[PDB]
């Protein structure tokens, strides 16, 4: 927050009413800057950059060479910082014009809107599973079968 | 007043069931 | 540009049940066939909303209402207009509503949607005026009396042109235009919804969701607002500008938002179709606890509560150990500059506050600490010093300050937790024959260590 | 369902997605954040198993 | 002034407020902070004992520094809330139980 | 990156985001403040630092 | 009784009383103390439930 108010400080129990009298101080005081001073006297120019995320479609960020779009083969993607891996495919869930991307019960993103062509795409993580081994025992033989579940 | 038999009284007086208010301080309800 | 109107008739305000209107999309993330619980600014269900209607009652001394008052903004507004003849036109937002502060202005002047944030000197009764001409039987905008001046402003947006009908329609209200205005973190957020209806008063009981439209990056303080109406002038309204006018029938409802938690139902297309207010009544509280719109029969533990404490008391032992702190100050005789007296105070209670204000010293100033803070902290083995100087040494006697030989006699430490309490003494340290009792140092071989 | 819902809490970190934490932090400063998230999810999974 | 060398010797110009009982409030007795109902007591302290306790180290007594009187501590009433419902299908009424 | 590389600022440190990663992430409506302060204060601007 | 006794334990914090920590400490330093007390008491409650 910013404050440009200029009113007489009234810490004491005396109504100043803009008199600048005893116990009536002026809250705003001035620096004294001269080159011939101490090591810690030199003025400093401070610039503070502040960010905010996940509030709107992105509008300020760096110059990376945007690549072509490939689908039906699960590859790494980077949609405005929303990194991840998975199959991208055509989507049938209609998006309202102001909506950007959809989420699911687990608060996981399964739909995105393409920033360039303005199209919706699905995100489905690659196929995966567990592997089990059927063996008769090394006491008998060394043949085994594999079960993908 | 309570229609309990003799042996039930003898059995009820052998078991002893303030601690309750002391535990009630921190949101413990019974 | 001001024409401050007359012929208004007095009327008490009217109020209406808001039913279950006022649900908007709180986030920009698609969801389908899920129930989402979120807390935000929502309009509570079944609340009294203020109903301002502009209508001219026929008859002798009929009720003539032109209601455009100033309304507080609080933390957000729900504004619903039921319209048939295009009377409600725009909004004016601000804090002081004059040139001293910026004032947002949205206007639909029948050609463009004009948005400005300019330091307007707004009139007392701002409006726009439509003139009906009998021969051509046409309705045309003729008066634009909103602001006297426009200066010192940054944001401005104008939309595409259009030609809007301005005919005064008979019959019943049929259009419903409802808006939500929020002002959060430098962003002015607007939501809107439009629907055909048919009703002579009140609100429809049907439910409807509101879709975000824009989020203006404005960042101005807002606490009050006003609406704008389009009045009618023709041969049927004789008189001057202040009295020769009539208002077409229109009605608008105002409601105020509060921080509430809602359970929102998303359909399979993602359009919000139902909502439950988690603080309306015990049944709704149970629905929110169970996360469903249907509850079976039984007993459910739903919340907790407590009797809120009403006051607060603080008890400390009766203070009976006063300090000799005020006794050193009331010294009939003061010591010399070189032989400055040092007083040790311990095993007592610091009481600087009463001494500070009552004594009213000439020069009271302190560095690095406030007197109030001094009462709220602790010190060990308090030390007190006092001496007598002239007027010029007062500037010299200061932390990290040098000067003459007398200043070198008592050198303050560069980093020293302490502060100056000086006062003038003219009626007690003046002698007609010259006061030669006290002695000082004008020339010294070298300096002296602090304290 | 309680396990799945518990999967998406903060547990003291800045955000609840490992990809997001890795994307905007140097590993020397992301190690502690990820450690907090790991111990949270580990406690949740142990509760479910018991 | 100086600090962090010895136990404190001059501290705390303390203001006192009036005493109220039978309505649960915030209390502060020589740094003993808490909330609850203050009421008269029958338990008797030895002259030098300040505040009592229970089996579970819960402060259930206190002594007023000024008037030298023993007061009790009894928390503001609380409990669960239960809703008795005959089903959302059959009807829309409820009955509320404070326990 | 290339901007602060050349400028050779004396005081530079970033909180909650790595300076090297800054080129990658995408933001919305970045703010920028500017003022002039005394030397001591330059070592005195930080979140939650009294 | 034991479930109550666990309240009178620091668990590594400065003081076992929740109010006395915040009474004499700034927000972003006392935050970690409160976060330590919270998890200590939460584990002491989980044990009783099991
Ligand atoms: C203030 C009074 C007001 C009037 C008289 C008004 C009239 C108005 N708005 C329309 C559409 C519309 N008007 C708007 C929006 C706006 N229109 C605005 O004047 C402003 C300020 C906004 C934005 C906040 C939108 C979004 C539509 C399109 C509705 C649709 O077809 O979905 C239309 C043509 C379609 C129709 O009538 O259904 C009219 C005549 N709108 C108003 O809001
Ligand atoms: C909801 O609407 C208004 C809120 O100000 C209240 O209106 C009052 O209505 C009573 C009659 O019922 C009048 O006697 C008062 O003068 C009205 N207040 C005014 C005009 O300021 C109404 O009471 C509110 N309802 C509730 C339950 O608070
Ligand atoms: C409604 O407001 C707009 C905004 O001021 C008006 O558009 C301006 O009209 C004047 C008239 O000549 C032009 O000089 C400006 O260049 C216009 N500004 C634009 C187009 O941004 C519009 O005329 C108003 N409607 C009516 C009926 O006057
Ligand atoms: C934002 O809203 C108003 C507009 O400046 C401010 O409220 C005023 O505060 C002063 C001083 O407290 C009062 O004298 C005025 O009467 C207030 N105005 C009204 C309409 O009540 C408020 O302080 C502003 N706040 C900020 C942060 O800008
Ligand atoms: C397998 O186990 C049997 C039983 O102990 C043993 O006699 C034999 O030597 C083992 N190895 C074989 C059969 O190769
Ligand atoms: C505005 O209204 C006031 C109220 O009486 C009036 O004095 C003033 O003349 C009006 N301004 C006009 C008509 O321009
Ligand atoms: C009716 O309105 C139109 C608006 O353009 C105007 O040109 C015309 O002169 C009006 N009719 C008469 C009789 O003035
Ligand atoms: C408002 O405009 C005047 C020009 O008459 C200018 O002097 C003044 O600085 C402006 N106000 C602000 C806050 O810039
Ligand atoms: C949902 O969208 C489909 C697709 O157009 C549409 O046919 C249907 O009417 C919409 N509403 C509902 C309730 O299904
Ligand atoms: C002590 O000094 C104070 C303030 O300097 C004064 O108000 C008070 O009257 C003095 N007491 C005496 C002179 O006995
Ligand atoms: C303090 O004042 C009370 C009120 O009269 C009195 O009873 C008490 O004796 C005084 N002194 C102390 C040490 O409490
Ligand atoms: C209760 O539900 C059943 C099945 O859904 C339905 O047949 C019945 O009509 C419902 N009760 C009422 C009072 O509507
Ligand atoms: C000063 O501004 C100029 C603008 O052309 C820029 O080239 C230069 O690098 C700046 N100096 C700095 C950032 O130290």
């Amino acid at each position: 927050e910013r404050d440009i108010s200029t009113e007489i400080y009234q810490a004491g129990s005396t109504p100043c009413n803009g008199v600048e009298g005893f116990n009536c101080y002026f809250p705003l005081q001035s620096y004294g800057f001269q080159p011939t001073n101490g090591v810690g006297y030199q003025p400093y120019r401070v610039v503070v950059l502040s960010f905010e995320l996940l509030h709107a479609p992105a509008t300020v960020c760096g110059p990376k060479k945007s690549t072509n779009l490939v689908k039906n083969k699960c590859v790494n993607f980077n949609f405005n910082g929303l990194t991840g891996t998975g199959v991208l495919t055509e989507s049938n869930k209609k998006f309202l014009p102001f909506q950007q991307f959809g989420r699911d019960i687990a608060d996981t993103t399964d739909a995105v809107r393409d920033p360039q062509t303005l199209e919706i795409l699905d995100i489905t993580p690659c196929s995966f599973g567990g592997v089990s081994v059927i063996t008769p025992g090394t006491n008998t033989s060394n043949q085994v079968a594999v079960l993908y579940q | 007043p309570s229609k309990r038999s003799f042996i039930e009284d003898l059995l009820f007086n052998k078991v002893t069931l303030d601690l309750i208010c002391a535990q009630k301080f921190n949101g413990l309800t019974v | 540009q001001c024409v401050n109107l007359t012929t208004r008739t007095q009327l008490p305000p009217a109020y209406t049940n808001s039913f279950t209107r006022g649900v908007y999309y709180p986030d920009k993330v698609f969801r389908s066939s899920v129930l989402h619980s979120t807390q935000d600014l929502f309009l509570p269900f079944f609340s009294n909303v203020t109903w301002f209607h502009a209508i001219h009652v026929s008859g002798t001394n009929g009720t003539k209402r032109f209601d455009n008052p100033v309304l507080p903004f609080n933390d957000g507004v729900y504004f619903a207009s039921t319209e048939k003849s295009n009377i409600i036109r725009g909004w004016i937002f601000g804090t002081t509503l004059d040139s001293k502060t910026q004032s947002l202005l949205i206007v639909n002047n029948a050609t463009n949607v004009v948005i400005k944030v300019c330091e307007f000197q707004f009139c007392n009764d701002p409006f726009l005026g439509v003139y009906y001409h009998k021969n051509n039987k046409s309705w045309m905008e003729s008066e634009f009396r909103v602001y006297s001046s426009a200066n010192n402003c940054t944001f401005e947006y104008v939309s595409q042109p259009f030609l809007m009908d301005l005919e005064g329609k008979q019959g019943n209200f049929k259009n419903l235009r409802e808006f939500v205005f929020k002002n959060i973190d430098g962003y002015f957020k607007i939501y809107s919804k439009h629907t055909p209806i048919n009703l002579v008063r009140d609100l429809p009981q049907g439910f409807s969701a509101l879709e975000p439209l824009v989020d203006l990056p404005i960042g101005i303080n807002i606490t009050r607002f006003q609406t704008l109406l389009a009045l009618h002038r023709s041969y049927l309204t004789p008189g001057d500008s202040s009295s020769g006018w009539t208002a077409g029938a229109a009605a608008y409802y105002v409601g105020y938002l509060q921080p509430r938690t809602f359970l929102l139902k998303y359909n399979e297309n993602g359009t919000i179709t139902d909502a439950v207010d988690c603080a309306l009544d015990p049944l709704s509280e149970t629905k929110c606890t169970l996360k469903s719109f249907t509850v079976e029969k039984g007993i459910y533990q739903t919340s907790n509560f407590r009797v809120q404490p009403t006051e607060s008391i603080v008890r400390f032992p009766n203070i009976t150990n006063l300090c000799p702190f005020g006794e050193v100050f009331n010294a009939t005789r003061f010591a010399s500059v070189y032989a400055w007296n040092r007083k040790r105070i311990s095993n007592c209670v610091a009481d600087y506050s009463v001494l500070y204000n009552s004594a009213s010293f000439s020069t009271f100033k302190c560095y690095g600490v406030s007197p109030t803070k001094l009462n709220d902290l602790c010190f060990t083995n308090v030390y007190a010093d006092s001496f007598v100087i002239r007027g010029d040494e007062v500037r010299q006697i200061a932390p990290g300050q040098t000067g003459k030989i007398a200043d070198y006699n008592y050198k303050l430490p560069d980093d020293f937790t302490g502060c100056v309490i000086a006062w003038n003494s003219n009626n007690l340290d003046s002698k007609v024959g010259g006061n030669y009792n006290y002695l000082y140092r004008l020339f010294r071989k070298s300096n002296l260590k602090p304290f | 369902n309680t396990l799945v819902k518990q999967l998406s809490s903060n547990f003291g970190a800045i955000s609840s997605v490992l990809n997001d934490i890795l994307s905007r932090l140097d590993p020397p400063e992301a190690e502690v954040q990820i450690d907090r998230l790991i111990t949270g999810r580990l406690q949740s999974l142990q509760t479910y198993v018991t």
